[PDB]
């Protein structure tokens, strides 16, 4: 099961949502050498405030239904690393191993109705 | 709440009675007025609204409303009375005069009607 | 009706073609078929289809019309379900929170724990706030 519970993950995500939403209504300012150096890091930032949403997103998701029949069925030997996983490694993704895990989710019945639809979207956008 | 709305559909009523008013004109604002009255009370609703507050009061399990109901009643009690009176006046004028006045009296006939249908 | 209007683009040519989408867009107004035509509730997994959708194209277009004269109507929870298609999640739960609000300030006596505005509610908070609600805090 996921460390950390619904509520919370929950109350992570709508945090960063609006801090997402925030930096990305005034990304114009921050981004766009002193000045440069400032750009380069307030865009790294602003996108890794992005990630974490996409994350936590997926984990959101995830907390909807029957995630951990699949989880203990699919784990082989990659699985070590697997457990092993930090939310920042998330934070700065392991994208092979959660596409197959996602893959999984839509192909069997877990995700329903418009989740499904939304990973297939996310597959889609960055997969 | 049209609370107020009531007492100037009450002297709407007198005066349509009274027949008072050598002008038509002044009958068919009369006219006018007690159309929108009727159509305000009950916005439009249809028998399931009324089911329901039926079901409600249902039997006052706890606190019920009745509200509406309990409004449209007491706008018929008023109507009623006045009305053999003006009944009488509202038809007759018909025909006549005043063709024009008619649109508004037809209308304020059809909204009463639905109320007090029964 | 959907499959008759369709056949409406058989003959290849813009006209015609426009020809169909207002019929469909006439279909959609006036009959108010809009599950059956547009579509219905999300779980997640967007839109499924209506019937209409089944064929494609301009539909978020009708949408918006037919829900902004569901407004002058005042057919609240059409509209809300036009809104949910047309995935305007903050308006959604705007006219939603109207909704709920009033029928609540009122007189007792209600409330079977099956079916209604606050059943609605109930449907889209769940819905909603988990997945990467959009909506305003």
């Amino acid at each position: 099961e996921s460390s950390v519970p619904c509520q919370l993950l929950e109350s992570v995500l709508q945090e960063l949502k609006g801090l997402q939403e925030f930096l990305d209504r005034n990304s114009q300012f921050a981004g766009g050498e002193a000045q440069l150096s400032e750009k380069i890091s307030l865009q790294a930032i602003q996108q890794l405030v992005r990630k974490s949403y996409q994350a936590l997103a997926l984990w959101k998701l995830l907390c909807e239904h029957q995630f951990t029949i699949i989880v203990a069925e699919l784990q082989k030997e990659l699985q070590e690393q697997l457990k092993i996983t930090t939310f920042k490694d998330l934070v700065i993704r392991d994208k092979e191993l959660t596409g197959a895990l996602i893959a999984s989710l839509i192909n069997c019945y877990i995700r329903d109705n418009a989740a499904v639809d939304g990973i297939s979207l996310h597959l889609q956008d960055i997969c | 709440g049209d609370s107020s709305l009531y007492i100037i559909l009450k002297k709407l009523l007198d005066f349509i009675l009274k027949t008072g008013g050598g002008f038509q004109r002044v009958r068919t604002h009369l006219y006018g007025s007690l159309l929108y009255y009727l159509q305000i009370a009950q916005r439009p609703d249809e028998p399931d609204t009324l089911e329901a507050a039926k079901k409600t009061m249902w039997e006052r399990l706890t606190a019920p409303e009745d509200v509406f109901s309990k409004l449209q009643r007491e706008n018929i009690a008023i109507i009623e009375s006045y009305g053999a009176a003006l009944m009488e006046v509202v038809c007759r004028d018909a025909c006549d005069g005043h063709e024009i006045g008619r649109m508004l009296a037809l209308a304020l006939l059809d909204r009463i009607v639905s109320v007090d249908k029964q | 009706a959907l499959q008759y209007f369709y056949f409406l683009r058989d003959e290849k040519d813009s006209q015609g073609e426009n020809m169909f989408l207002r019929c469909v867009s006439e279909l959609v107004i006036e009959s108010r078929e809009f599950d059956m035509i547009l579509g219905k509730l999300e779980n997640d997994g967007s839109r499924k289809p209506g019937v209409i959708d089944k064929f494609t194209s301009d539909t978020k277009p009708i949408i918006n019309k037919v829900a902004s004269v569901a407004e002058n109507k005042g057919l609240f929870e059409e509209a809300a379900k036009l809104y949910d298609l047309a995935k305007n999640a903050d308006k959604v739960l705007e006219l939603m929170n109207k909704l709920l609000s009033p029928v609540v300030p009122q007189i007792s006596a209600p409330q079977s724990n099956k079916e209604r505005l606050k059943n609605m509610a109930l449907s889209i908070a769940e819905r909603y706030r988990a997945q990467g609600i959009s909506a305003n805090k």
